[PDB]
């Protein structure tokens, strides 16, 4: 019950879900060839989340993978894991969009999108009852945050009710992989706060930071920095799937950690994150946990949380533990933080308890905050914008294939009366 | 067609058939749903 | 644009002695390309039956007009039912072109030798006029 | 699923086709007589059994250099009537291979051209190779272009054509027919990449330590760079890039689309291996003036974007570190409406090394394609020299009397002083 | 009892009937020797239907095979099963129509026929209690297309009570194979609304769409499309074969799906057809077949069946399987797309459960629909037929052996006259 | 149970026989004793024991080419008296075979056909080739059609004659006769074939790289072009086709019966196998106006119908894919009355290769006959050639000597006249 389906879409997506199911697969003992050879009963009790059932006793993942290219999908099925996927939902184009988001949105994403929405259709009409749906793509590509993002408006308009997640990896200014970055991040940000519920913004340049300083590990690779994004996604709906002091499902954050309908752009991290060497030497206790979950490095984003204050937090704690510790040390973690929190809304925290540890851990903990101090990345992402557009560089590219400088201005003047109007709050009073 | 004429061929269907459920009266109900949701769209839209 | 051919069928002459004919009903088939006419069977008909029959004619390509008279002939089947029978009585085919230049000036009347399919001999004459209703060759080009 | 075909015209066309096909079938395995004794798809075509047919068609009017390719080592690879051949040479003339000899010949090419393009169902787009200072060479290509640009109309072209050297000249009338293909190549061609002979030369006799160089070394390290820029499309890579994912990040503006290409490392095997080739060292290395492949100082402009190529087991943390510190020096700057400027790809396969040539084997290389604004010096210098013999109107009566208008010179010598006002316009802050 | 007899005539109709009678003998376990060595007691119960019995204990079938021409009679003997057959009802000529609706039907039809009338006198007039005819044949040839059709008129009027099939294959403008399909298409329409009391219609542009699109395999052949109608037509007689909790013979389905006399063209489909490499993926459920069974592709005809409204549907089940469950669908299918049911006649689905599946398959269904979307195939086919008409193409053919043009302008008119009023219902309303 | 007799007569025809015959006999295995060391029975008869006899018969006035045939290999394998031959040659004269000694011959090739005739029960229809231009071959094969008009009837007859080429000729008088000839045929042959010599000289030129080509090698072509067209009766295949079924699909009306051939692929063993030989690039080379069978440009002209042949492993869906193709290219229009113009033919074995010759062996190919509105050129082009010399009356006083009238010359000219307008008059739209 209360499942959700999985949809990806663009080269980061496809290697993010990659690594997500592995993870999912390990923690409730599915075997690469879809046979499960678990050892405890509570892993197959809500294992509809996320698996289907097929004759034969083996368990398919209800996920939809899209690209307008056909080879990451080709490499992504030899791969580990890459048997359980349907050949079905693997839908293509044989043109792609070459990182122009006008491409991917208007002329080859509107012709090719009509199968992968019949085929999502058909996964959530068939689902006992619907939780939503979670996305994961990259606003730094053509194709993935032009179609991705048309897909969010036409499932919205389909299925108003539900709830949508969106885990967006947005281009940072440091780790520069793409020139034409800024355009279609801006064009992709104007749609995605219609639309989603939920978004969760990631860079690539914080998981970098956080490999090289916390784990302090010698040459970082894509593999660790899926495998973290990995756990923080597993990490979220894990109470969804198993017992429980307190559940809390998706829609129960979505009540507590968005005030106004616009502001729901959080930035997460996870804890505990230790070196091989010194695996030994820490021990594993509340009080350690929470402290390096509010650590500033421990985001998952290069925003600094001390440069504005918390709006809302959540947590996520994982394994079995005494609440009473978990409610004094919150309230300590927000009492010698006065300043650094809102005061118009008290007690802004909230914590969950989920009594299954992941596979290896004893305790974890998962943080989603809502904080004033997102404004900085879409500071910067304009201020290049606007570098950018004024001479009116690459511009034709996008207005050959029928978009104009409109919709450029429009979402220009849209992304500035977001960052304004979520700074507002900031200096708002009582 | 305003909210009200909907309602009214929908009470006009009501008087006119013995069964509570024509496949016309179900297409008007679900005219009228899918309008409620606009208005109420369009309302959410104007408070923001 | 496809030109238009008046073909009047007035009087058919039937020179084949031999069958007198008692009652006869003819009738009469014109073909011109492709197109298929026929008049009405005269009651009556002598050996001179008359038509007066003029149609309108749509040419594509063809060259040919095809005359062709049938009487009806009432046949008992092996069960005695009355059977009605078509039996030619003679076909004739004309070139159009041999009196085309004279066709387009004025009306042209024509005799047709109608030929026995059997022994291709002289059966009857048909008595045809031929009415012609190209200057855009350049504006085409 | 994924195509490209390769257009070789003229005498140096040809040569470096050879060398690059000598490359690409080491790289695939594939033995000279086409025999194997699924990444081949991109540059060849499966016949059903056994060999393997290049997807390439070969021009010249002048038969000799296609003799020499049909009775070498190479005559059964190439299918037989693919080898396009004629009887009289244009003989530097390019009104000659544009009005008298080449329409004769070019109906067959553009029917060779349409019977390798029924068979691609993926097509990227087109390659073509040409030395501009000759006749044949200059007016087939121009002719091969304009008419692909309208039987096709939006497929990608790419041409590496070869610019004479500022005072190094083999001809002397070689400005003339640069020039005119340079106007015919502006409004015709998608990208277009510099490589004059000197710069080659002076990088051989710097790295490779040779002081008799001859052709085939200039040629093959042109097609370490051809087989460098087309690795990404077959073989799998952490972040891949596509041929239609270039007018999206390095032509700010339609007129614009010439650059400079470099290469790092360049090293023989008697001292490569005494020193360690990081990455960083190897990247600095293809940013340094002295490497470019044409010769051009990037020091007397500003650059527009770089777009930059790995392969080897580089990791993308090193990549960006590295990238800042580029960033970080004072004698490198960008343009001013351009605040990151960089596109990064990175691919797994090593180069393949050639036996009997001069490259040694190593595990990183760095394929650099960097547009800049000083590429204006090449334009000025040619107009120089083509003006002081249209002063006089010196061989000119060569070219009037092979059906060429007299007006035609001026207009090319137009475009070229448009193009100069545009490079300078560009380059000036706002 | 309740048995029918078998006529097939023309190339078409013989290999139809080549994978029917194929078809049969496997589901009743009949070897190609006519010895029985099925399995379950049921083979035997009901096969009468079907097959004689004859000294020796062998079965025969009481098919009767017609054409103008030996050869295909010729061939069909040699193949598997073909000693079947009982030589007697071979009736051929010597000369052939040669794709001419008048040879085939008012010349060479007319004299041949009474021998093959004669056999089929012999086979009506023995058996135990006469349910009908099922007549195969295709509408793209002449012989068949005359013969055949005349044939049906003179069985009507001899049986004027008992019930006719015909399964006819009707040109598509889109795989033509014949230059004069049009004319005899037109000519057979006419005679084929008057007696046939249920026509289907079948399309070999459907049946390469499915087996390229649903199969999935790569090179189809007249054997696939063989084998899919005659799946297809073994699935609409099974429950008349075997117990099932709801029997329903032809004149059933003749009561329930034809509103009016004239209004009897359906078109068919077969569900499940899953591709060989996703045959382990899918599970057999009741919503699985009945989504697949209502899809547009499913259908064995080009016609886009959302392209109009249905007057009446069919479905007959195979399997052991729940009634609650098929019933519940059904009403599920019809309340979520009450756009495309006429409103005027409510609750019109058909449904029908037979105990026995397919050999091999655990459920199947058979799709039999009444639509308004059938006239665009009528449409199309007047169109050419009156694009050819209208310049007397090919009319002395026809006219040279005693027919003439006002059959012609006779069959258009009623064509059309059909077509128009069989859209007349799609536009009425309560 | 189903004939065909050939006819050969006149020079061009024997040696065009002679071509047919070694390639037929090595098809069905048959050695050239006529020994074998059921489908020869299409072309052959069996003697009771041991030898077969053609059904041919070879008639000439001039002894010369039958005494060579009567001592060569296949000495034995004719039947002594159906090789007629006469004494005294026509010598280029019509009016000799036609008036003067054709007629004391003709009664013996009467006799002979009517004790062929006797023996065929299934007999298709006839086969005669003659070289036009020739007086004893034009003038008897005028006089054999005339009388087998009328003393069968119906049958039908087909004419594989040789037209004269536009400007490469033999003789200087051949106009005439062929003039005559043509008005001879047009109305007594249902089906011409249109053969003329430079268009095959130009193909092997061009395909089969022949510097120097004899007679031989046009003569195997025409044999391949006879065995594909009459393959359909003497084995299995998909898609039957019969030479009654021509006149009802490629003869739109009774005038117009002149249609050209192609045939693909032509090539040599030293370059095929290196290419695929699909069916698609086939049946595009087949409608390559380069490679018509006759020299004639359909560019220039519109299509009527189009049928042809397929032989080998081909699949119908890969002949639907490519006649789409076909229709979607703007280069080849069809006429507006006919909506679709195809008839195909698929059959299963692949063309024999005879040792010696010049085609390799391949397991596709494809045949075409198409009737196209272009063919008027040869006939005004013609009329042209015999205008010239008819306005001073020149040559004709060999004509007139010969028994023929002074107005014969006259009429042919008109009917000439009126198939041009014709032609004219039928390629309009409506
Ligand atoms: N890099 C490189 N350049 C070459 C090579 N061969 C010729 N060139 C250049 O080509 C220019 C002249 O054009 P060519 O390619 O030699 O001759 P062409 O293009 O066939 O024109 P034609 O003279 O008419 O035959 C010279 O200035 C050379 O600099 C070569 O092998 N490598
Ligand atoms: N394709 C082809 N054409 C031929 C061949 N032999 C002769 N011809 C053509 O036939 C024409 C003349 O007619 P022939 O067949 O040679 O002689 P004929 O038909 O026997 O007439 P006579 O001269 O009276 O003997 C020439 O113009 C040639 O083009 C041949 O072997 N192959
Ligand atoms: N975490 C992670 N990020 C990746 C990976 N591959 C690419 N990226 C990021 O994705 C960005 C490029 O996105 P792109 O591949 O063009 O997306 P697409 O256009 O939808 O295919 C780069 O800036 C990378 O930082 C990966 O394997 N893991
Ligand atoms: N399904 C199927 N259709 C066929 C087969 N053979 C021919 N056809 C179809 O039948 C049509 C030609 O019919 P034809 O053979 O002339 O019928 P006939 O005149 O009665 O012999 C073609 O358009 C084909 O699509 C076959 O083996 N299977
Ligand atoms: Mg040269
Ligand atoms: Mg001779």
């Amino acid at each position: 019950m209360r499942e959700i389906v999985h949809i990806q879409g663009g080269q980061c997506g496809n290697q993010i879900g990659a690594k997500f199911w592995e993870v999912i697969s390990d923690e409730h003992g599915i075997d690469p060839t879809g046979t499960y050879h678990g050892d405890s009963d509570l892993q197959l009790e809500r294992i509809n989340v996320y698996y289907n059932e097929a004759t034969g006793g083996r368990y398919v993942p209800r996920a939809i993978l899209m690209d307008l290219e056909p080879g990451t999908m080709d490499s992504v099925r030899a791969g580990p894991f890459g048997q359980l996927f349907r050949p079905d939902n693997f839908v293509f184009g044989q043109t792609g969009a070459g990182n122009n988001w006008a491409k991917g949105h208007y002329t080859e994403g509107a012709e090719l999108i009509d199968s992968v929405l019949d085929v999502v259709r058909k996964e959530a009409e068939g689902c006992d009852c619907l939780q939503g749906f979670q996305i994961t793509h990259s606003l730094g590509g053509g194709t993935g945050s032009g179609m991705g993002t048309l897909l969010i408006s036409k499932v919205r308009e389909e299925y108003p009710d539900r709830i949508m997640e969106t885990f967006s990896v947005v281009p940072s200014p440091k780790v520069s992989d793409t020139v034409v970055e800024p355009y279609n991040a801006t064009l992709s940000v104007h749609q995605l706060v219609e639309n989603a519920d939920e978004c969760m913004v990631i860079d690539n340049e914080a998981l970098y930071d956080i490999c090289f300083r916390t784990l302090k590990l010698t040459t970082p690779t894509y593999g660790d920095l899926n495998h973290l994004v990995s756990a923080a996604m597993s990490g979220v709906t894990c109470c969804l799937r198993f017992p429980g002091q307190l559940n809390s499902d998706l829609r129960k954050l979505a009540v507590n950690l968005i005030p106004f309908p616009r502001l729901h752009f959080f930035m997460i991290g996870f804890a505990p994150l230790t070196s091989r060497g010194s695996q030994q030497y820490r021990a594993l206790t509340v009080p350690e946990l929470t402290q390096q979950m509010f650590d500033a490095k421990n985001m998952m984003c290069a925003a600094d949380p001390r440069h504005g204050r918390y709006l809302t937090a959540s947590a996520l704690f994982r394994g079995r533990m005494s609440t009473k510790e978990v409610d004094e040390q919150m309230l300590n973690v927000q009492n010698k933080n006065s300043s650094y929190f809102v005061e118009w809304i008290p007690n802004n925290i909230k914590s969950s308890i989920c009594d299954i540890p992941p596979k290896g851990l004893k305790m974890a903990v998962t943080f989603v905050g809502n904080s004033t101090a997102i404004q900085e990345m879409f500071k910067r992402v304009a201020e290049q914008f606007t570098a950018m557009f004024r001479r009116k560089a690459f511009l034709h590219w996008y207005t050959g294939e029928g978009m104009d400088e409109m919709e450029f201005t429009e979402a220009e003047s849209n992304m500035n009366d977001l960052v304004s109007e979520y700074q507002q709050y900031q200096d708002a009073t009582a | 067609q305003s909210n009200d004429e909907l309602l009214e061929q929908i009470k006009n269907l009501e008087k006119k058939d013995k069964f509570w459920l024509s496949p016309e009266r179900y297409q008007l109900d679900l005219k009228l749903k899918k309008k409620q949701i606009l208005d109420r769209r369009q309302m959410l839209m104007k408070n923001r | 644009m496809p030109q238009k051919v008046s073909i009047t069928l007035k009087n058919i002459e039937v020179k084949r002695k031999e069958q007198k004919f008692k009652s006869m009903h003819p009738w009469a088939v014109v073909m011109f390309d492709g197109q298929k006419k026929t008049t009405q069977p005269v009651q009556n008909g002598d050996l001179q039956p008359e038509f007066n029959q003029t149609w309108v004619f749509q040419r594509n390509s063809d060259v040919n007009i095809t005359v062709s008279i049938y009487k009806k002939e009432y046949i008992y089947d092996a069960l005695k039912n009355e059977k009605e029978i078509d039996l030619l009585i003679g076909k004739g085919k004309l070139n159009i072109l041999s009196v085309l230049k004279k066709a387009i000036q004025q009306p042209q009347e024509i005799m047709v030798d109608l030929v026995y399919d059997f022994d291709n001999k002289l059966a009857a004459q048909a008595y045809l006029t031929i009415h012609i209703q190209g200057a855009d060759l350049e504006e085409y080009r | 699923m994924r195509e490209v075909i390769s257009i070789h015209v003229g005498q140096g066309g040809i040569q470096v086709g050879n060398a690059c096909w000598e490359l690409f079938c080491l790289e695939h395995g594939i033995q000279p007589d086409g025999q194997m004794p699924d990444a081949f798809n991109t540059f060849f075509s499966e016949t059903g059994a056994g060999k393997h047919v290049p997807r390439a068609v070969f021009l010249d009017l002048e038969p000799t250099v296609i003799d020499e390719v049909r009775t070498g080592t190479y005559r059964q690879l190439f299918h037989p009537e693919q080898l396009i051949s004629g009887k009289e040479d244009a003989a530097n003339n390019f009104a000659r291979g544009h009005y008298t000899i080449g329409k004769e010949i070019v109906d067959l090419c553009l029917d060779r051209i349409r019977k390798l393009a029924d068979n691609c169902t993926g097509l990227q787009g087109f390659l073509v190779f040409n030395s501009v200072g000759g006749g044949t060479g200059s007016g087939l290509g121009s002719l091969l272009l304009e008419r692909l640009s309208v039987d096709y109309g939006k497929k990608s072209k790419l041409g590496f054509t070869i610019y004479p050297s500022p005072q190094v000249s083999t001809a002397v009338v070689e400005p003339y027919n640069s020039i005119l293909s340079t106007h015919s190549l502006l409004e015709h061609t998608d990208v277009a990449v510099m490589l004059d002979n000197e710069a080659i030369y002076d990088i051989c006799r710097r790295n490779l330590d040779i002081e008799r160089p001859t052709y085939t070394n200039l040629n093959r390290l042109i097609a370490q760079v051809i087989s460098s820029l087309t690795a990404s499309l077959r073989f799998d890579g952490a972040l891949n890039v596509d041929i239609t994912e270039f007018q999206t990040n390095l032509v700010p503006y339609p007129r614009i689309h010439f650059m400079l290409s470099s290469y790092a490392p360049i090293i023989s095997a008697e001292k490569a291996y005494h020193e360690q080739l990081s990455v960083a060292e190897i990247t600095n290395s293809a940013f340094e003036p002295a490497n470019m492949m044409a010769k051009c100082d990037p020091r007397h402009g500003k650059y527009m974007a770089c777009s930059m190529m790995y392969r080897g087991d580089v990791v993308p943390k090193d990549v960006n570190a590295s990238i800042a510190t580029i960033k970080t020096k004072r004698t490198i700057q960008f343009v001013d409406w351009c605040p990151t400027g960089f596109k990064v790809g990175i691919n797994y396969q090593p180069p393949t090394v050639v036996p009997g040539g001069d490259l040694a084997k190593v595990m990183r290389a760095v394929c650099m394609i960097s547009n800049s604004t000083a590429i204006a010096e090449v334009f000025s210098r040619l107009d120089h020299k083509f003006d002081l013999m249209y002063a006089k109107r010196a061989f000119v009566h060569w070219y009037v009397g092979e059906g060429m208008e007299e007006g035609e010179f001026s207009e090319a010598r137009e475009d070229l002083a448009a193009l100069e006002k545009d490079y300078e316009e560009v380059g000036i802050e706002t």
